[PDB]
């Protein structure tokens, strides 16, 4: 029953600072040393420091002195982590993990943190859907375009039972994101059953729907 | 700083084949209290780590037996039986016993299974986009094994090389096959002059390239 | 440099 929740992703300019919270709960927080871990996008872990939340001392990898600044709040059961001086070397996932004797028995889900000067942009989401069929099945798809940051999520109203969905993984393009998600149906069901794919954006806040048409 | 180096990169495994990950240390990780502080952890695609052995051979509760691992001093070795579809992702060897702790570079379990020929899909660019001035041509190639797979635009059947952008999925773990998205993006005004758009994938499953198309003047 | 976790002070 122990969890670690991390606090929600940031975009952040180059240069400035950027606070991250690891909020720990169904144990006694002072009892256990808490780690953080960076990990860059397709690259391996790298231990930060660690951080007795007890009495605060605090133990350093050399390569985030006067990078990452590890304290915690005792009366909230929350360690914190402060970056500073940020750079795009600095964009990665950061996870607080929680010692057991073995040195990280408990992860958080990671706080996803963007270094760069580009804005928040909502996507475009455009439908894809077949040219111009005597098959069984169709398969059908939703085009995610021109986002910043990541990340977006893509859900389809199709029936569980019948349908299989695939989620692509985005990629940059002019400085923004662009994504995509197939589904596919039987074809005795399109275009007769509305198919629609809803695109969520939390960075933007926007959820918008595009609704699949021959 | 204490180097933690890893072998092989990449693993492929059958299911219900054995798995043997090796990682070796620049320098002892045994601590002058006696004790190896030598730990394994994995990471599944789009999830955090999450601990399989610490002090070499110990299992973190809830690891199944089939999760074995041994070795001493510098040189550490684990083993993953009778390895299961769910087993695939990157597996991390770690010392804490010197100050910087250190993770070893990963090894990626990848499942072997038969060959799957793609089911491809391609569709125009939606009317939505082509107002706005662009329009993407969209390629799906899904539930493919193994990953290998290269992807030729044409248009009016000349070979079209700018503006591709090719995404692989991870291995999933349901099936272990693969999917992977080609978009050829153009502007509306360049995608109105041609008919014809073909992206043609080649493939271990295919002698010859496996086509899919569509012609503007279908409609 | 002290290893926190092994000597719990340093």
């Amino acid at each position: 029953e122990v969890q670690l929740q991390q606090s929600g992703p940031v975009l952040v300019k180059p240069g400035a600072s950027v606070k991250m919270s690891c909020k720990a709960s169904g144990y006694t927080f002072t009892d256990y040393y808490m780690n953080w871990v960076k990990q860059s996008h397709g690259k391996s872990l790298e231990w930060i420091g660690v951080i007795n939340p007890y009495n605060g001392d605090t133990s350093y990898n050399q390569k985030f002195k006067g990078k990452a600044t590890l304290t915690v709040d005792k009366s909230s059961s929350t360690a914190y982590m402060e970056l500073n001086s940020l750079t795009s070397e600095d964009s990665a996932v950061y996870y607080c993990a929680r010692y057991y004797g073995s040195w990280f028995a408990y992860w958080g889900q990671g706080t996803l943190i963007t270094v760069s000067t580009a804005k928040t942009t909502p996507p475009s989401v455009y439908p894809l859907a077949p040219g111009c069929a005597t098959g069984s099945s169709v398969t059908l798809g939703c085009l995610v375009k021109g986002y910043f940051p990541e990340s977006v999520t893509v859900t389809w109203n199709s029936g569980s039972l019948s349908s299989s969905v695939h989620t692509f993984p985005a990629l940059l393009q002019s400085g923004l994101y662009t994504m995509s998600s197939s589904v596919t149906v039987p074809s005795s069901t399109w275009p007769s059953q509305t198919v629609t794919c809803s695109v969520a954006h939390p960075a933007s806040s926007t959820t918008v729907d595009k609704k699949l048409e021959p | 700083d204490v180097l933690m180096t890893q072998t092989p990169l990449s693993l492929p495994v059958s299911l219900g084949d054995q798995a043997s990950i090796s990682c070796r240390s620049s320098q002892s990780i045994v601590h002058s209290n006696g004790n190896t502080y030598l730990e394994w952890y994995l990471q599944k695609p789009g999830q955090s780590p999450k601990l399989l052995i610490y002090k070499v051979s110990n299992r973190f509760s809830g690891v199944p037996d089939r999760f074995s691992g041994s070795g001493s001093g510098t040189d550490f070795t684990l083993k993953i039986s009778r390895v299961e579809a769910e087993d695939l992702g990157v597996y991390y060897c770690f010392q804490g016993s010197h100050v910087p702790y250190t993770f070893g570079g990963g090894t990626k379990l990848e499942i072997k299974r038969a060959d799957a020929a793609p089911t491809v899909s391609i569709f125009p660019p939606s009317s939505e986009q082509l107002t706005s001035g662009g329009a993407s041509v969209v390629c799906f190639l899904n539930n493919f094994y193994p990953k290998d797979i290269n992807v030729k635009w044409k248009i009016d059947g000349s070979e079209r090389q700018n503006g591709v952008l090719n995404s692989w999925t991870d291995q999933d773990s349901k099936d272990s096959t693969y999917s992977m998205s080609s978009t050829l993006t153009l502007t509306k005004d360049e995608y109105e002059r041609h008919n014809s758009y073909t992206c043609e994938a080649t493939h271990k499953t295919s002698t010859s390239p496996i086509v899919k198309s569509f012609n503007r003047n279908e409609c | 440099a002290c290893n926190l976790i092994v000597e719990g002070h340093c």
